[PDB]
């Protein structure tokens, strides 16, 4: 058999950034390994190790939508990092995996337009899988700076679509999202 | 008393070299994106600059392209991954010293600013 | 986004890096806790290298057989495929299709050919700076054969287009060196 | 005096553990692939194996469903990377005395061996 010169090229191109993004952990790992701080090391490396677990666990819920756009997503043009973790068991989460997927592309996009680019910026997600009154939870913590939070003030006004915002505070620097599903 | 500026989104890069040219009494200012790059070279002036090219948000050619406006005679050494002739090329031709793929060593990157730099 | 059907097999095939690199830290970890601290940085060079060659493959504008060479330890077989690109990159794309068709077949043979209670290990070797070919291709396996009469055939009546320079094969290696114009 | 098998698709995976229960004074035992390993339980009987599950060809799982045919009693640790969830599982419910997900503390390990064997 043979796959598609479509994807074919697409998976190339993924591998590509997972590649140069171990050369830089790789360059962590031997640059204070030279430095001799061996304590360190270890440290990274089970950062890596965990940020990997996440990874996994992203990858088995049976959301390939979504796990798919985070799993990429600092790989595409961004002015904030993306990092995640999925709390609790894995579930077969596969009832939600379009609508999570479109609604943290929206959530994206709203941050895109609102975070300043002189700052750094850094946003969290995680999955509670284990909440015992919802079936599904997602937390957003945000934190840089802003230079339109009035991105948000719509979304914040009229929710979502079927999404339960539960929480949406937004300081001068961070933002607290809480979104329940069920 | 020299001044370097390190440029990578990648913070324990940044931490890591900066904890290096520290060893070898240089001035070490650090940016972790484009913007805080320019303004930092601006106001700073460095001698010279280690910039990671894959930022996210606006990429080292486009600030290399920016750091070259305010100041031509900007020192430049590239670092980046293996795998990204493009823009190893393209900052080539708008002026960038030389470059470093990641992995590099800690040692010869500390001579190449020894080098390229004066006294 | 893209198609669903796509979207799945990335997940599927990072799921094997990753697998792989936690393979590789394992190795960093070890030896890290060992005390063996000249041991890491060679093993990290030896990544470094091996990345080096995964990146070269992937710019000769042949995405098939570099997909089939970067996919290839991640599906089933009896023998685990490493491979380098010798020369500066080459825009070899009028070959993807011949050369991907022609590993494929080559890989098949070793498939039956090997042994499967030894370790089989097969390198792959793609020269572009050749000043008589336009490319060729090296293959230097190693390991233990249960038919090596498979290649009899290949060995007989060579293969299409393909110009089989050389062919050895003794007891637990072989030696096969392929040249294209 | 004690026998140990390691079996890993990883060369240097062997050799790192290899090197590990020496220190403790353990015969060593390793092999690459299913079979070869099938062949070193047959023949030397080891007191407790560690067996990688994603080998090439016959993956743990199958392996250590075939070394139970050959000896019942077979003390069988588990090692793979997080995210092997189904074989963990299965190895478990098989017979598998506990597991450990690369990359581990080459500590730790050796202290399941010594704690999951004898004297
Ligand atoms: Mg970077
Ligand atoms: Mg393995």
């Amino acid at each position: 058999n043979i796959s598609d010169t479509a994807l074919t090229n697409e998976l190339i191109h993924l591998l590509g950034h997972s590649r140069h993004d171990w050369m830089n952990k790789l360059q962590l790992i031997k640059g204070n390994l030279s430095l001799q701080k061996y304590d360190r090391v270890f440290e990274m490396i089970e950062e890596m190790v965990i940020d990997a677990k996440h990874e996994s666990k992203l990858s088995n819920l049976k959301t390939p939508h979504l796990a798919f756009d985070f799993l990429t997503f600092n790989w595409k043009t961004h002015y904030m990092t993306l990092e995640y973790e999925v709390l609790g068991e894995i579930k077969d989460l596969s009832a939600y995996d379009q609508k999570l997927a479109k609604l943290m592309r929206k959530l994206f996009h709203l941050f895109d337009q609102a975070v300043s680019r002189e700052s750094e910026n850094h946003l969290t997600v995680s999955l509670q899988t284990d909440h015992p009154d919802r079936q599904l939870i997602l937390y957003l913590d945000f934190h840089g700076a802003f230079a339109d939070p009035s991105a948000f003030d719509d979304i914040r006004q009229n929710g979502y679509e079927d999404v339960d915002i539960m929480r949406f505070e937004i300081t001068s620097h961070e933002c607290l999202i809480e979104i329940g599903l069920d | 008393n020299e001044k370097i500026l390190i440029v990578d989104d990648q913070s324990g890069i940044r931490i890591l070299l900066n904890e290096v040219f520290n060893k070898e009494g240089y001035q070490t200012f650090q940016a972790a994106n484009g913007l805080q790059a320019l303004d930092i070279v601006t106001k700073e002036r460095p001698d010279l600059v280690l910039l990671d090219m894959k930022i996210p948000g606006m990429d080292g050619i486009e600030i290399l392209k920016r750091m070259k406006v305010i100041d031509e005679n900007i020192r430049v050494i590239i670092m980046t991954a293996y795998g990204e002739l493009d823009m190893i090329q393209e900052s080539k031709e708008l002026g960038a010293l030389t470059h470093f793929a990641k992995p590099f060593d800690i040692d010869e990157i500390r001579d190449a600013v020894k080098k390229y730099l004066p006294l």
